[PDB]
DNA sequence: CAGGATGTATTTGCATAACAAAGGCCTGGAGACTAGGGAGTAATCCCCTTGGCGGTTAAAACGCGGGGGACAGCGCGTACGTGCGTTTAAGCGGTGCTAGAGCTGTCTACGACCAATTGAGCGGCCTGCAG
DNA sequence: CTGCAGGCCGCTCAATTGGTCGTAGACAGCTCTAGCACCGCTTAAACGCACGTACGCGCTGTCCCCCGCGTTTTAACCGCCAAGGGGATTACTCCCTAGTCTCCAGGCCTTTGTTATGCAAATACATCCTG
């Protein structure tokens, strides 16, 4: 992370780029809980967009498998789909348009 | 080695446009009037930025070597 | 005042949604089976989302009550809202 | 209108594939992505915190609900950032 | 590096302040309203200056900047 | 030169898979939609992007259990699909 | 130093039904079990309800949806139909 | 429908047995909502006690199928088994020592 | 003068679909548990009621998986279970 | 200790079968049963594990049991 | 081979963004500041958890033969798939109407909160009877 | 006979009552979004038919893996005891987070007029299933 200890908000002083000040506004609503710690959005905003990059990612080498430029739904399917893990955490998310996988069974050919 | 000629007549023909006070509209227009066959200033700026195939900036260099 | 118009889902229509999941052969019993299984499913989210409309005293059902109808039968549609 | 995270998604995609782009689309759906994964986080971190009886949720209680919630190395992954950015927080 | 005026924006800079310091307590939200019409309702010649002052401008600017390109974000 | 039986299939499961839109007619499904909801109250209305949210979900709903009762069938050493194949599918989900 | 427990509760309704008939501890376990988890499950869905119209109060309202939206048929009707008379007559004289 | 709403007991003036001011105060922990309505925990408790009475009937009637005085987890289990909407309500419900329904397939037999 | 094989089976099916007791030895059950248990942290405690409530919970799992399995069995026309028509059964459910 | 995957008898698995209306096992059945057993019992005990963990305690309770089995969409009546 | 029919890669125009300039306004975030209730620490006691012990005996392991059912292979009939031509209504674009969603401001019946008052329920013990 | 059940005492703290206070939601009223109904026209998808054979069904026979007992071996269970480690309770102490207020930095709006920028159409190769 940072070699510094210098900050202009929350979020760069957590070294983050996901909105730290939010994530914990957020969690105060909804009525999780009466009090909410202040290392508590710092460690979830960690979580929320560490998660985000890998699905990201996995996007982006979906997209250049289609020799594409540029992330869409269907490559945001592809992507948790080869991820075993995300494959369960997000394996019941129905994803506008975005398809299945080209999956056909060894008996159903010549 | 083409690369590079389109390269270099690229940049100068958007420095004598921009000289000469005209906007790539008008260039596009003009080879229309010049030579019969009219082009978008989309193709013009495509043109300028080497956004274009080889064989399209080839075959329409030779409009705009004149056009300047 | 609408009706049957579980036979305006085509045996087409059926059959694209077989071929996707695999199904190269279908009997032709298979359309008004599937068709059962197809207005229970749609029923019962419709039923919710239309619950949650009542409740807020709406008259317009909106893509996010679908969502929330949705979100309690363990599925969530993503693009559509929260 | 409602609180998105469509200005963060569409910079830590570039952080990963910095000439890759996103349509409007795919971000919808990345916004339903980090709310449905907030929720839950939080939601859990609600029950440890009933269940010990208290009224505070801390980076402990999230980082519980993540183990809970997130399968295999992917957890870990998240743990790991999790610790780290608060310990880089409060280091300052 | 920013990007020159082009025939409108050199324009309602002196109608900016035509406006703006003439007719006091106007938002400038109004003022681009009334300076939209009030150009369209120019004639070619009242026009003329802005718009060959652009130029001048973009030249102007790419001059001291050669390499200039406009890239949006 | 006709393809013999199962080249189109193989072909529609290929295409179907590949594709992201949807399969089901929309005005058909709209109506679908209504016939239903008047069981429920009348005069009832739906937003356009709800009528889509209640059709991407019931096709997304039908490719699974198809996928399922493909197994069936397989399991079954068939290629044909028979009701039973569906029923078996969903009573062993529960539903 | 024991959290409640509705035993007391539960078996008073079993003898206005059945008044001849006991019930074991292990059963009264499992009923216990029950209510909390029916109780659970309403004021969940009751904060839902809540929050999607972006409020901070449940009232009798918000019970009577997330009953239907939790039970099935004539459960939820008749659960209905109590509630809505046990309430309706509450604020009564 | 009673005259007396003059009870002093909150289950009595309901016309419940169930604890309705113990419901109010379960209503208001747990962070289900920050405020909680006069009728909410009555409308509940009417609820709780009413599903209640139901289980407990179909208990009772189980008991006495298998010629007996009391009602123990087995007959519990039986009871929700033998109501449908009852079986979807506890369907996922494991019942310690509840045992199975005697289910026997035809296709099972000689 | 054996009863015929599938006599004493079924006979078998109908009174363990009547008893409420506990198949699995209780002392195996509780060490498979610990062992297990070992793979997180060594010299973990249990209360003996929690034992009891895994296996509650592990027993009333299998035989609703061993319900499906016999019915994909079933549907291939037959009686005898085999390990594929176990994991046919846990695949449709999500397992 | 070590190997109690064995201490599920082949009788213990055969009634449990027989309870769900099982006549014939084959004898490959016994060990798929068990892989499937174990796997059941690791998710389960990890997270009452992982409660009993979150609590900073060494004994793992029924009600972390219950809330392990919750989280796998179901319950357990008369443990709580 | 030798032709027909389908699928990718590689080029083109049509909307529709983002920037320039100015400055008043919005509101969200960060930075202090105090109050006081939540969580942390250490000390204390007593439950239940673990572990070991020895004996009884129900359950498990193993052998054996019998035969019921899985399995493979064969042949026959039909319902499913494949085109073809004709008919249908789905989809597109554009028009016009207004019912209901959404936002603002008033204000008031409701619930949170507090302190005082009260008895239905908790805990333990007595005591004898039903499944 | 174990565990259920009502009766008894004496608290005792959770529930009820009756007032103050502030505001979340009820309520009316205005704006104008997008949902509904409708018409005409184009044409891709659907309907119905005739024809052929790949697949489903039932029947036969082989043999081999599972079932049902009998005999022998194992350790699961029962009742019993003692040691002590960990959980629950209590008082006491600090300091973290809600709640309040102050103030600043950035973004928003707002208009024409360039420079891109992101795609739906066109067009030229590869690839594939019968001759």
């Amino acid at each position: 992370g940072k070699a510094r200890a210098k900050a202009k908000t929350r979020s760069s002083r957590a070294g983050l780029q996901f909105p730290v000040g939010r994530v914990h506004r957020l969690l105060r609503k909804g009525n999780y809980s009466e009090r909410v710690g202040a290392g508590a959005p710092v460690y979830l905003a960690a979580v929320l967009e560490y998660l985000t990059a890998e699905i990201l990612e996995l996007a982006g080498n979906a997209a250049r498998d289609n020799k594409k430029t540029r992330i869409i739904p269907r490559h945001l399917q592809l992507a948790i789909r080869n991820d075993e893990e995300l494959n369960k955490l997000l394996g019941r998310v129905t994803i506008a348009q975005g398809g299945v996988l080209p999956n056909i069974q060894a008996v159903l050919l010549p | 080695a083409l690369q590079k000629e389109l390269e270099q007549f690229a940049k100068l023909l958007k420095q004598k446009r921009i000289t000469l006070g005209y906007t790539q509209a008008d260039v596009g227009l003009t080879l229309g009037v010049l030579f019969g066959k009219v082009f978008s200033q989309t193709t013009i700026c495509r043109f300028e930025a080497l956004q274009l195939s080889f064989k399209n900036m080839c075959k329409l260099r030779p409009l705009l070597q004149k056009w300047v | 005042v609408l009706r049957d118009n579980i036979q305006g889902i085509t045996k087409p229509a059926i059959r694209r949604l077989a071929r996707r999941g695999g199904v190269k052969r279908i009997s032709g019993l298979i359309y008004e089976e599937t068709r059962g299984v197809l207005k229970v499913f749609l029923e019962n989210v419709i039923r919710d989302a239309v619950t949650y409309t009542e409740h807020a005293k709406r008259k317009t059902v909106t893509a996010m009550d679908v969502v929330y109808a949705l979100k309690r039968q363990g599925r969530t549609l993503y693009g559509f809202g929260g | 209108r409602k609180e998105s995270y469509s200005i963060y998604v569409y910079k830590v995609l570039k952080q990963v594939h910095p000439d890759t782009g996103i349509s409007s689309k795919a971000m919808g759906i990345m916004n339903s992505f980090v709310n449905d994964i907030f929720e839950r986080i939080a939601g859990e971190a609600s029950r440890l915190a009933h269940y010990n009886k208290r009224s505070t949720i801390t980076s402990r209680e999230i980082q519980t609900a993540v183990r809970l919630l997130l399968p295999g190395e992917l957890a870990k992954h998240a743990v790991s950032e999790g610790t780290k950015a608060v310990t880089k927080y409060t280091s300052a | 590096v920013k990007r020159p005026m082009n025939a409108f924006m050199v324009w309602s800079r002196g109608q900016r302040r035509k406006m703006a310091q003439e007719n006091p307590k106007m938002h400038n939200s109004e003022i681009s309203k009334r300076l939209g019409a009030e150009w369209k309702l120019l004639s070619e010649t009242e026009k003329r200056p802005f718009i060959d002052e652009a130029k001048r401008l973009r030249a102007l600017h790419m001059k001291e900047h050669p390499d200039y390109k406009y890239r949006p974000r | 030169h006709r393809y013999r039986p199962g080249t189109v299939a193989l072909r529609e499961i290929r295409r179907y898979q590949k594709s992201t839109e949807l399969l089901i007619r929309k005005l058909p499904f709209q109506r679908l939609v209504r016939e239903i909801a008047q069981d429920f109250k009348t005069d009832l209305r739906f937003q356009s992007s709800a009528v889509m949210a209640l059709q991407e979900a019931c096709e997304a709903y039908l490719v699974g259990l198809f996928e399922d009762t493909n197994l069936c069938a397989i399991h079954a050493k068939r290629v044909t699909i028979m009701p039973k194949d569906i029923q078996l599918a969903r009573r062993i989900r529960g539903e």
